[PDB]
RNA sequence: AAUCGUACCGCAAACCAACACAGGUUAGUUAUUGUAAAGGCUGUAUAAAACCAGGAUAAAGGAACUCGGCAAAAUAGGUUAUGUUUUCG
């Protein structure tokens, strides 16, 4: 249920970095008329968050991970917006809070970007080109696009070997062992018969 | 007779209950039995030791069974292998209190995460109720 | 770079995967099952898969003396395969070809129909087809060091440790290599195949046999027992009918049924399979064909070997005869006599060592499917069915079970006064008084036989032995005369 | 280095090396014993207890 | 302590994969008691000798276990 | 199948140090990628002296300090064509 900013133009995101409140008054009035008059503003907009803050900025990034994985080539921020309003109506308001919502993908490894190349960092720093960016079908455990991932994979494999066969000529173990720590109780066991009771409902 | 206990006092249990004998503050796994608040003399004593913890799928635990066929013949290495073993036996009771103490903590979250979410729809509503009453005084 | 709180998904494919491998309980499954099943890539959610049939039997062997398993897991058994069915599905296009076999099998394992699985499967298997029986065809290869961007979709390179592969060489002049592969997923279509979805399993089984008739080659390495069992009841349950297919087929089998006998030095001792022999190394396993003498590792717990065999036994035998009599029409009977005389030995070289038999244990199970298979095909021998009755106990089997195991060994004219004595002696220790006649229960049979039911046994036991000729003795006395 | 920590108690030390089994063991021992109770000492050894 | 020199003793719930049954067999369509009795009646009676056995055969040996390739 | 131990403290305000002592005290287990589940614990009332202790920043110069680069600071890490010395490692 997205709701409009008082000019009427975009809907409001749920991020630290929005400005704007959500009209909500029962009538619509412009901006100037209720703004100067002195009016307590708290007649005309919400300036808090909802009650599911957190389930709805979840959703969002869902729906943004899922375009990406329809896209075939990396693309922009704003091509991005533009296509998830568009598949499901107006939802997001601003690039920068999709700019927020995929860098928690980048972090985590769910989506990758695509950075230009410079000859001197000055060059990078002042360039405004836009960026583009890709998902993952799956999460990995490497960063970087797949050319990348490969690559540091391989380096990765070759160190994992380098190590096992030293461990073995220094008389340790190949392969690190622990022990096996139970994680069943009877309140697992109460969960579980509830989770079937929902499926079956 | 039965292999495990079933009727707990679980306030007792989770400790905002006092038990039948307050001295012991930290029971064992065979003093839980006789600190239980619901303790009775026409029950009949399980055939084994298990804490209020454990699940009921331990029901079909044959331990000492399976030492058996591990034995070994020395009996310097049998001496170290008996008290093994009986290191994991000891161990198992802590592994299923700190599973159940994890477990509890999370269903708290959750059931208090949804409280605070309705709490806050019924503060917006009856603002909203309000300040359409404001709009419709002044016509 | 993990840490925080992920916005898209609920859980790390790290931890995830600690718990799949943690698994041994139905109750511990359900609750990995139940929460992240929209979560797992193909990788994960095919280990799942392979796990839950032996979780399943795992169970049943825990129930001690005076306790019964309890009623509500057996529902939650295939409620866990319903759902990990589905997720199979969805990811089912990004699977490598030992992925597709693991979740294949699961479900043929359990004989869980599913649809959406039956239909997907149908389509890779005309891809495959092609693919396989192509003479120019190269084995699977698991060592990969720079992945493509379509194999980083299989979630295999996702992972925090090295990654286990095989570390043989792989064959260079090796014809259809991968042949054992084909055959069970073939064999799966067919089980797994529903009402909706058996018209398009029964096409692609078509198009599998065509391929396989028109075909003038022999795989290097000769398919496996197993597989053969397998290829040949997917044409059995799907109708297929393909004359050429099905003689080409019991040609392989009849050609490893002479190499085994052939390479086989009776001095060396009795007959026994050749297998693979699977061992744990540094990098991961390896495959021999002769196995190790016994090592004490300073580090591993297990040092014995996974053993895999490739040539016949008596529980595929079983099984491959039980397809010929199905499939009786389609195979010439040169063939089908030439496979039963193979058999028999088999069968009788495996349990002689030197110049004395030397019996090799077997279940009453066994012995009843490979005489049904004769009866149907009207195969009458001596030389298979005392080799089974030696090595068969008879102390936990009801009184109905020895009647039919005498009647069974006059008819294939068995000549053993051992064989006789040992059922007698069981059926007389089991036949009491009391004025009526009871006859006990056991392996054999379910329940109880009084009065009439006790007579017509023995009388039935009576006839056997009077017909073999055996002399007088006091268990037979004693039969009599209750009867 | 800090000093005085010189006893460090032990049950089975203090029985074998000062008990009344080992004062009984030794001539020089019994004279002990005799001295304290000449003495009139209520408690002969460290050992003894009702 | 959390690192252990080598793998730990066998006390933790051990799952079996050998000797797993999944083959396809024939149904239990027997034949009838009338038509067994009817067979054996037809049986001749030929007056055969029995066979030169071992005076002591040994019991029957166990098999040893197989595993699947699934891995 | 009898007999003895089972409360409470146990890196500590309960044990060894005369103390509620910044010291001493064995083994077994647990969460955590860049972090970290369970559990556990908690400080009379103020501030815009000198001086003392432990930190932070500092123009221009850079050992001129001092018995002495004491103390403090400092790209500290990895791979190198070539050269030197070797008991040739
Ligand atoms: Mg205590
Ligand atoms: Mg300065
Ligand atoms: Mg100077």
């Amino acid at each position: 249920r997205p709701a409009l900013t008082p000019s009427f133009s975009r809907v409001s995101d749920p991020w630290t970095g929005e400005k704007e409140a959500k009209y909500a008054a029962p009538y619509r009035i412009p901006e100037e008329v209720w703004k100067n008059s002195g009016a307590p503003k708290i007649l005309f907009q919400d300036p808090w968050n909802s009650p599911d803050y957190d389930e709805v900025r979840k959703k969002h990034a869902v729906l943004v991970h899922d375009y990406l994985k329809q896209q075939s080539q990396p693309i922009n921020v704003q091509t991005i917006l533009e296509g998830v309003n568009k598949t499901h109506g107006l939802v997001l308001g601003t690039i920068e809070y999709v700019t927020s919502l995929l860098e928690n993908m980048l972090w985590h490894d769910m989506a990758y970007v695509v950075k230009p190349v410079f000859s001197s960092p000055r060059k990078a720093k002042l360039s405004k080109i836009p960026l583009l960016y890709g998902a993952n079908k799956y999460q990995q455990v490497f960063r970087g696009t797949p050319k990348e991932v490969a690559e540091r994979y391989e380096a990765a494999r070759a160190k994992h070997i380098k190590v096992a066969f030293t461990r073995l000529r220094t008389s340790k173990t190949p392969q690190p062992f622990r022990r096996r720590t139970d994680e069943y109780s009877h309140v697992q066991a109460s969960q579980s018969a509830l989770g079937l009771a929902a499926a079956a409902a | 007779r039965p292999i495990m206990h079933k009727n707990w006092d679980w306030e007792f249990v989770v400790g905002a209950k006092a038990g039948r004998k307050p001295a012991i503050q930290r029971p064992k796994p065979h003093q839980w039995y006789y600190c239980n608040p619901k303790y009775s003399a026409e029950d009949p004593l399980p055939t084994k030791i298990f804490p209020p913890h454990a699940p009921p799928t331990a029901e079909s635990l044959d331990d000492w069974a399976k030492f058996r066929k591990l034995c070994p013949k020395d009996p310097v290495e049998a001496k170290k292998f008996r008290k093994h073993f009986v290191r994991f036996l000891n161990q198992r009771n802590y592994d299923w209190r700190t599973a159940f103490e994890r477990g509890l903590a999370k269903e708290v979250a959750v059931a208090k995460a949804a409280q605070r979410a309705e709490d806050e729809t019924k503060r917006q509503e009856a603002w909203h109720a309000y300040r359409t009453a404001v709009f419709e005084s002044a016509l | 770079f993990h840490t925080g709180v992920n916005l898209v998904q609920p859980i790390d494919t790290s931890k995830l995967t600690r718990q799949i491998k943690k698994l041994t309980l139905l109750h511990e499954a359900a609750l990995t099952v139940l929460q992240y099943s929209n979560y797992c890539n193909p990788e994960q959610a095919t280990e799942i898969l392979r796990r839950l049939p032996f979780l399943m039997r795992h169970e049943e062997s825990r129930v001690l003396k005076g306790q019964t398993l309890d009623p509500k897991l057996p529902p939650m058994f295939h409620g866990l395969l319903h759902v990990m069915g589905d997720r199979f599905v969805q990811v089912f296009s990004d699977c490598n070809l030992r992925q597709i076999e693991r979740g294949a099998w699961a479900l043929a394992a359990a004989r869980h129909q599913h649809d959406g699985v039956a239909l997907a499967l149908s389509e890779k298997l005309k891809q495959l087809t092609q693919e396989l029986l192509d003479l120019n065809a190269k084995p699977f290869n698991t060592r990969v060091t720079k992945p493509t961007p379509e194999q980083l979709n299989s979630g295999i390179f996702a992972s925090r440790v090295l990654v286990p592969e095989s570390v043989n060489q792989l064959p260079v002049k090796a014809v259809l290599p991968e042949f054992n592969a084909l055959a069970g997923i073939a064999w799966a279509l067919a089980t797994v195949a529903g009402e909706h979805s058996a018209a398009a399993a029964k096409a692609a089984l078509e198009q599998l046999a065509e391929k396989f008739g028109a075909l003038q080659v022999d795989p290097k390495p000769l398919p496996d027992a197993d597989s053969l069992c397998r290829l040949a009841w997917a044409f059995a349950k799907a109708g297929v009918h393909n004359p050429a297919a099905v003689d080409k087929l019991f040609h392989l089998a009849e050609e490893r049924l002479k190499s085994q006998l052939q390479a086989h030095d009776p001095a060396s001792g009795p007959l026994r399979p050749r297998c693979t022999y699977r061992y744990k190394t540094v990098r991961g396993w390896v495959d021999q064909h002769f196995p190790r003498k016994p090592r004490d590792s300073s580090y591993l717990g297990d040092t014995a070997p996974k053993i895999i065999p490739r040539d016949f036994e008596i529980d595929s035998l079983g099984s491959l005869l039980s397809a010929a009599a199905l499939l009786r029409d389609q195979v010439p009977v040169e063939r089908l006599q030439t496979i039963l005389n193979l058999a028999a030995q088999h069968t009788a070289a495996s349990s002689v060592a030197g110049g004395a038999l030397q019996p090799l244990m077997v279940t009453y199970e066994e012995v009843t499917r490979v005489l049904a298979a004769c009866e149907q095909l009207g195969f009458r021998s001596s030389t298979l069915v005392t080799p089974l009755l030696h090595g068969l106990p008879m102390a936990a089997l009801s009184a109905e079970a020895l009647s039919q195991l005498a009647a069974a060994a006059t008819l294939h004219h068995v000549r053993s006064r051992t064989v006789y004595l040992r059922i007698v002696r069981a059926f007389n220790a089991k036949l009491s008084v009391s004025p009526t006649l009871v006859a006990g229960a056991g392996i054999g049979a379910e329940g109880k036989k009084e009065g009439e039911a006790a007579a017509a046994l023995g009388a039935q036991l009576l006839l056997a032995v009077t017909k073999a000729g055996l002399p007088a003795n006091a268990s037979v006395s004693r039969i009599a005369s209750l009867v | 280095m800090k000093r005085g920590m010189t006893y460090q108690p032990s049950r089975k030390k203090r029985i074998n090396k000062h008990g009344m089994e080992k004062r009984l063991g030794t001539e020089d021992g019994r004279l002990t014993i005799l001295r304290r109770l000449e003495k009139g000492r209520w408690r002969l050894t460290v050992d003894m207890f009702r | 302590a959390k690192r252990l020199l080598r793998e730990a003793p066998p006390f933790t719930e051990q799952v079996d994969e050998k000797n797993f049954d999944d083959k396809d067999y024939l149904g239990a369509g027997a034949m009838s008691n009338e038509q067994l009795r009817k067979e054996l009646e037809k049986v001749e009676p030929g007056e055969a000798k029995w066979d030169e056995e071992s005076p002591l055969i040994p019991p029957p040996q166990p098999r040893q276990y197989r595993n699947k390739g699934h891995q």
